[PDB]
């Protein structure tokens, strides 16, 4: 057999059986007889759809917004090149006495550290901070935490 | 009951320009569409306007 | 509402509080199967009525082979009041209604 079928339990009862099937139809003899003839032609002869729109203004005024126009779009879709460009910050080269210990505090919190996660969490620039991490790290290319700077064995051994 | 013929008039249609504009049309719509998911796909990925 | 299977260990004892079985004790119950026209269908299937007023009453012939519908005044004389029921299928075999609810999930 099969251990697992994922069923769907539910609550569910009878409530009845069907013993007769009824079809309703409007008796002939009826006052108000007719208006669902009526209806039922309308049915048919009743179209719902419409007819295209056709701009009776002046073509050029029509075309005005068309192609190069002088207006500039003021819509604020898809501005992901805006959003992500108005975010910009900046910072100096502190002294690496100070930074040399921050990055051994932050090697300790991990060990498998990535170059743009050290830009973002340091905030340095790569040029300096290239400096000091080989200095004190080495990269890791064929170890599976490929990479990953890493602090050197000769003072991780430690 | 014998083979259906294939010259009876009655199961042929005639094409006027309506029918033949209307799929012309959703040929190039569908093109257009396609050009449109496109640009909406570059902008997102390379970071355009 | 996703659920195990087969459920070996036991588990709908805590994780469902009422029995999961169909429960056939109301099966016993005379159901007719009626089909409406569409104008009579589209004021008797709506959610936003059905409040249990009286829609009207049934006449069935002492001897039978006759069934009719008086609907009440209810209609705003737009609709006739006198319907015939055709019996499609006097004998109906196979065919049964059953309801479906969700169970509790605790305990």
């Amino acid at each position: 057999y099969i251990p697992y079928v994922k069923t769907i339990p539910k609550k569910t009862a009878i409530v009845g059986t069907v013993c007769h099937e009824c079809q309703v139809m409007p008796s002939m003899n009826d006052p108000n007889y007719h208006k669902i003839v009526e209806q039922r032609r309308n049915i048919v002869k009743l179209n719902n759809k419409e007819r295209i729109t056709t701009l009776d203004e002046t073509v050029g005024v029509t075309m005005s917004h068309t192609g190069m126009s002088m207006r500039s779009d003021n819509s604020n879709f898809l501005k992901v090149g805006r959003e992500k460009a108005k975010s910009n910050i900046k910072s100096i080269r502190m002294p690496k006495k100070e930074i040399l210990d921050y990055l051994f505090k932050l090697f300790d919190e991990y060990d498998y550290w990535s170059l743009k996660g050290l830009k973002e969490r340091t905030r340095q620039p790569e040029a300096h901070l290239k400096e000091c991490l080989d200095k004190v790290a080495t990269l890791v290319k064929k170890g599976p935490y490929a990479f990953k700077y890493t602090l050197r064995p000769e003072y991780k051994k430690l | 009951k014998d083979q259906d013929d294939r010259d009876h008039f009655g199961k042929k249609r005639l094409d006027l320009a309506g029918p033949l504009l209307a799929q012309l049309f959703k040929t190039l719509f569908k093109k257009l569409t396609k050009d449109i998911f496109r640009y909406m796909q570059r902008t997102v990925e390379e970071a355009h306007d | 509402e996703v659920f195990d299977g087969n459920d070996i260990e036991n588990n709908e004892t805590k994780v469902y509080e009422e029995s999961l079985d169909l429960d056939l004790e109301r099966s016993n119950r005379q159901v007719w199967l009626v089909r409406l026209p569409m104008f009579l269908a589209e004021k008797w299937r709506d959610r936003n009525n059905l409040h249990g007023q009286e829609l009207g009453k049934i006449r069935i012939n002492k001897d039978g082979s006759k069934i009719t519908l008086l609907l009440n005044e209810n209609d705003n004389d737009s609709i006739p009041h006198e319907y015939d029921l055709e019996l499609t299928k006097k004998v109906v075999e196979n065919e049964y209604v059953f309801t479906e609810q969700n169970l509790k999930k605790y305990q």
